[PDB]
């Protein structure tokens, strides 16, 4: 289902550039594993900040996982999800901690949640 | 991942942590004899402070001594950086450090210059389209005092010559192998001087206007190259610690990847013996 | 066996003691290679000191070997080993020379050892 006239265009586009910086994130992980992120070039270091960014706000907060801790789950709309993820490859919210995105669900609760840490 | 890939793996991590370790030890070396050079810099930095302590204050002095109603017209900025990398954010931070500093008081290139030690600052600052007036580029891992003469010279000249009004000066400062600060000094003019006594200057004064004019440059050089003792220590330190870091990762994943290399040994042996005896049993 | 339900709390406390010494003295090799003994801190020479004495006295001539060496073998009681390495790591033995540790039994073999030399 993963097509232009199905999905629609710009759903298309934030999907194929998203696994793109994953992948591109993907190739360097053995750089990093050694040496860290020190020695990458400046574009390299951009990947790593919003590809991390990115696989954190693929997590999500299940109505299910409710028993396991104490944090109610969300449903989150298609469109809300395409305009976070097109949000966070604008490199809207660099400056916010890579923490903040961990299972929330819509992207104003990553704002939220770092406001409500220290920000 | 097949066997003869992840034994290639194998061999080279374990090259490479061979390097990364020497490396680490080289640093050790060389970290000990920046430190021993830097104590020996500390009598005549001591003996050029009390005498310009005694001097200088109590009069108006030189353009140099105070001068803060000078007007800003340009600020110059002297960065010191390493030549070469693996030395963790050594030059990341300082150079962050600076272009954070100059893009939050400055609106135009007109009003600033830089004075750059260290191809990396160097080629940071050529990629960013910065006015970059001086460099050096190439200097020992035990500098003299000679080594940067001329460079300190110049930009002590710089000063007075009217180019620019403002000298400020950012580092690594050294506090130990794990702690690099980054620190950014005020050079000149010279903003403030402590005081141990008023009377004991070495020279009895010919001339008050003249000892200054040759008193002055000289203490500043001297505070760049303390500076510049500071930072090549500071550079050591960083290496090791990275090089350390780098070896003992290198280690872990050799284990991890042996752990996967026999873990696949013993699952092809498995499958090639069943294989034979279900064949030879098919007949 | 090492665990004090069975072999006692001061066998056991002076076996982690020794394994922890030797642990450090290991760790220090390095850095005595690159940098020299001098450039040790102080508490850094006396973990060298006591380490290379332990080390010695871990040796031990054996009745098997006095067809070789002329020397008599030793047979050590655990009560007498425990004793030895909780004096040398109590520093009680802090001035002899190094050498006398070498191949003896009983800790007072040691100090034998060392009149003997000088």
């Amino acid at each position: 289902a993963l097509a232009p006239e199905i999905v629609g265009e710009e759903h298309y586009q934030v999907a194929r550039k998203v696994q793109q910086t994953l992948q591109r994130y993907k190739e360097l992980q053995d750089i990093i594993a050694i040496l860290g992120m020190d020695e990458l070039s400046d574009e390299d270091k951009l990947v790593v900040h919003r590809a991390r960014r990115i696989q954190f706000f693929l997590s999500q907060n299940f109505h299910v996982a409710e028993q396991f801790t104490g944090q109610p789950g969300s449903y989150v709309p298609v469109k809300e999800t395409v305009r976070g993820f097109k949000e966070i490859l604008e490199g809207k919210y660099d400056h916010l901690p890579e923490d903040a995105f961990r299972l929330v669900g819509r992207i104003e609760e990553v704002v939220e949640k770092a406001k409500a840490m220290g920000v | 991942a097949s066997l003869r890939d992840i034994k290639t793996r194998i061999n080279a991590t374990k090259k490479t942590s061979q390097i990364t370790k020497a490396m680490e030890m080289v640093s050790t070396s060389k970290l000990n004899r920046a430190e021993q050079n830097a104590k020996s810099f500390v009598p005549y930095m001591e003996k050029i402070q009390e005498v310009v302590a005694n001097v200088a204050l109590g009069a108006g002095g030189a353009s140099h001594p105070m001068l803060v109603s000078r007007p800003v017209k340009k600020t110059g900025y002297l960065v010191i950086t390493s030549d070469r990398g693996l030395a963790g954010a050594y030059n990341s931070n300082v150079l962050r450090l600076v272009y954070q500093t100059i893009q939050k008081r400055h609106a135009s290139p007109d009003e600033y210059a830089i004075i750059v030690i260290g191809r990396v600052g160097l080629s940071f600052f050529r990629k960013r389209n910065m006015p970059v007036i001086l460099d050096i580029t190439r200097l020992p891992d035990q500098p003299s005092f000679a080594d940067i003469k001329e460079i300190a010279r110049k930009t002590v000249g710089l000063f007075a010559d009217g180019t620019f009004d403002e000298l400020y000066m950012y580092y690594n400062h050294y506090v130990s192998a794990i702690q690099q600060e980054v620190t950014e000094r005020k050079l000149l003019p010279l903003t403030d001087l402590a005081e141990n006594k008023q009377r004991t200057v070495y020279e009895f004064e010919p001339s008050q206007e003249e000892i200054l004019d040759v008193l002055l440059p000289q203490y500043a050089e001297s505070l760049i190259y303390g500076a510049l003792l500071d930072a090549k220590a500071s550079e050591h330190a960083a290496r090791m610690t990275a090089m350390k870091n780098a070896t003992d990762n290198a280690n872990e994943l050799i284990r991890t990847l042996t752990l996967s290399y026999n873990r696949a040994r013993q699952a092809a042996i498995t499958q090639e013996i069943t294989e034979i005896v279900a064949g030879a049993n098919a007949l």
